[PDB]
């Protein structure tokens, strides 16, 4: 039933709102300057990065600059993996999958979801950090010494094009769900049940886009290509990651990320 | 694995 597909769409959106603290809706309001909330602290150079040390709060307690920024992205990614795991568990059928298949879906899925959702926090000028407490300029991130100055440009470039599609949180909830339920991730044991779930999610997405974006017939086909594109973004990221792990004297990589990156491309 | 633990937690 189409009605059931709308109910599924709504369930995913409600779960999405529960699982992810900063939504695109709120992020756009902040970025444009509509919210009654206090303005994000702007980090545009080294000096303002230092000043931001006091103002911006991080959930994790931690009693050179390029490295600290990279480690900061690391920890945000750790938080994001946990948020995304919570969301995946709300997708009907997911928790009933073989547990090792659940692990596999997350392992290969999370970074693609991280960068999808990171777009919501980005414009052409910079990215929101720490739930909107801070805004780091795209230019400052680019100015970082190599290899780090190029760490995030691929993502800003993806985000600028992706945001031009003008999806909202209701679109994104289903888009994310489809990506997570990918039946072609390496090493999946029981493919059919994942394919069947994704097939229904894809039907939900198609109907969502037809109703929510009536004038843009091409949107569904474009989003399917963005899913393929996201795999390339993650590939590039993993490769720059190996460059960093070497071209720098070894730094600490979070064990959750180590686990994900093992056998990741 | 750590991912498995996150998945199992209610
Ligand atoms: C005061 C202050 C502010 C910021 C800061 O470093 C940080 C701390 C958190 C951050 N969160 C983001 C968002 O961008 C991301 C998030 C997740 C993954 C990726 C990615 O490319 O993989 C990018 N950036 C850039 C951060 C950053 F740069 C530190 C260490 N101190």
């Amino acid at each position: 039933e189409s009605a059931d597909l709308r109910a599924l769409a709504k369930h995913l959106y409600d779960s999405y709102i529960k699982s992810f603290p900063l939504t695109k809706a709120k992020a756009r309001a902040i970025l444009t300057g509509k919210t009654t909330d206090k303005s994000p602290f702007v980090i545009y150079d080294m000096n303002s990065l230092m000043m931001g040390e006091d103002k911006i709060k991080f959930k994790h307690i931690t009693p050179e600059v390029a490295i600290r920024i990279f480690q900061g992205c690391q920890f945000r990614s750790v938080e994001a993996v946990q948020e995304i795991t919570e969301y995946a568990k709300s997708i009907p059928g997911f928790v009933n999958l073989d547990l090792n298949d659940q692990v596999t879906l997350l392992k290969y899925g999370v970074h693609e979801i991280i960068y999808t959702m990171l777009a919501s926090l980005m414009n052409k000028d910079g990215v929101l950090i720490s739930e909107g407490q801070g805004f780091m300029t795209r230019e400052f991130l680019k100015s970082l010494r190599k290899p780090f100055g190029d760490f995030m440009e691929p993502k800003f470039e993806f985000a600028v094009k992706f945001n031009a599609l003008e999806l909202d949180d209701s679109d994104l909830a289903i888009f994310i769900a489809v990506i997570i339920l990918s039946g072609d991730r390496p090493g999946l044991l029981n493919v059919k049940p994942i394919e069947d779930i994704q097939d229904n999610l894809l039907q939900a997405l198609e109907l969502q886009l037809k109703l929510n974006h009536p004038e843009s017939s091409q949107l569904f086909a474009k989003l399917l290509q963005k899913m393929t594109d996201l795999r390339q973004i993650v590939t590039e990221h993993v490769q720059l990651l190996q460059v960093i792990k070497k071209t720098e004297t070894d730094m600490s990589l979070h064990p959750l990320l180590q686990e994900i990156y093992k056998d990741l491309y | 694995s750590l991912l498995k633990k996150l998945l199992l937690a209610p």
